[PDB]
């Protein structure tokens, strides 16, 4: 059974950094940026 | 930009209901093609050969269909006439592989053809689960004891028949009947569609020497026929082949 | 925020119920540290 | 105008689940490469989409590594 779906929005930064707490600022931001955006959906 | 797509065009069906090119499946510079003229990089100087813009104009846009010892080859025919028009083919089956079904077949035969009537493929696998049944048993014999029978073979296609005569040990395996067919259409320059029909016709012929063996159980090796110079010393061959245009 | 296209036994609406499980889960344990 | 009827899910090639899966079942090392490069990056962002439920025949191809 095939169903071409689009795929999620994985959250690739630009500039990659090797510690985490330059990264959760971002994500955070991306998490806000992408379940408001799946909310309406609903 | 300016580039066409490797995909998308299966004007296939319609060559083979165009009734100029010679195919038997269906019934009812000074070169064609530039496969050996370049044509200086500019894709529109292949539209002025008449076979390739009549695959650009009447064609279609397809999607594409997507999916054991001694094989034991059995050749089958398939003779169906559907509106009109007919199914007429030959292929031989290896019924020790059971890879694909008979009715996956018929749904691959009948895209191409570009039917998918859905009847056709139970009809076409119908007629092929019966001649594989009935053949089951026949073309998986052991014959020894160096049979060396004389056979004349015919093959049929659209009026070009093909005729030999010769000489076939059926107990030595070293010759393939395929390689046979092969080494007839090399030295007589027929094109590549004898090659599958003649070694088709012989296997059916080889069935029936082997029936003649297992059925009835005739031996019958009592001087096949020569022109005394090879096997039988009689004053110390038969004939050649020949593709006759009825 | 890259997205793909490709083939999966489950349709749009619960890859998009199954972003909505796993961003939730995410959100809590995001938010709560 | 048979040019214009062109399906638009297939006109960029296969797929990118295929192209990480023929990419690792090829011998190339860099598709190898990237392709588990791919991989872990949709095992930390969404599991649910490779998991070994959905896809079954996914563990022998890790396990050669």
């Amino acid at each position: 059974p095939l169903n071409w779906v689009q795929g999620p929005a994985i959250f690739h930064m630009l500039t990659s950094p090797y510690t985490q707490d330059e990264i959760i600022n971002h994500e955070m931001n991306f998490l806000k940026g992408r379940l408001l955006e799946l909310q309406e959906i609903t | 930009n300016q580039l066409i797509p490797q995909a998308y065009i299966s004007n296939f069906h319609n060559r083979l209901t165009n009734e100029d090119d010679g195919i038997p499946i269906f019934t009812m510079g000074n070169a064609v093609l530039p496969d050996l003229q370049d044509q200086h990089h500019n894709p529109f100087n292949i539209l002025r050969y008449p076979k390739i813009r009549d695959t650009f104009i009447n064609g279609k846009v397809v999607s594409p269909y997507r999916l054991s010892g001694e094989a034991i080859m059995i050749p089958i025919t398939l003779d169906i006439e559907h509106m009109g028009h007919t199914i007429k083919d030959q292929f031989l089956w290896n019924y020790n592989d059971d890879s694909i079904s008979p009715e996956e077949f018929a749904s691959i035969y009948c895209k191409d053809l570009d039917m998918t009537s859905a009847t056709l493929q139970t009809q076409i696998a119908n007629i092929i689960k019966e001649q594989l049944k009935d053949l089951e048993n026949i073309a998986a014999t052991e014959i020894m004891s160096d049979l060396h029978v004389i056979i004349n073979l015919t093959c049929n296609l659209q009026d070009r028949f093909f005729e030999d005569n010769f000489q076939w040990n059926l107990n030595d395996k070293s010759l393939t009947p395929e390689r046979f067919a092969t080494s007839i259409v090399q030295d007589l320059g027929l094109t590549r569609e004898f090659i599958p029909l003649i070694s088709q016709s012989l296997h059916e012929t080889i069935l029936k020497i082997k029936k003649d063996w297992v059925d009835g159980h005739l031996i019958q090796d009592h001087v096949p026929n020569d022109a005394a110079f090879g096997y039988l010393s009689g004053i110390r061959s038969n004939w050649c082949p020949r593709v006759e245009i009825l | 925020a890259v997205f793909d296209l490709m083939t999966s036994p489950f349709t749009q609406e619960e890859v998009l119920i199954k972003e909505i499980d796993f961003l939730k889960n995410k959100l809590l344990d995001l938010q709560s540290l | 105008n048979v040019f214009q009827s062109l399906p638009k899910e297939t006109a960029r090639g296969v797929d990118d689940l295929t192209r990480m899966e023929m990419a690792l079942l090829s011998g190339i090392p860099e598709e190898i490469k990237w392709s588990l490069k791919k991989y872990l990056t949709y095992s930390n962002k969404a599991p649910y989409m490779i998991s070994l439920r959905t896809l079954p025949d996914l563990l022998p191809l890790f396990k050669t590594f």
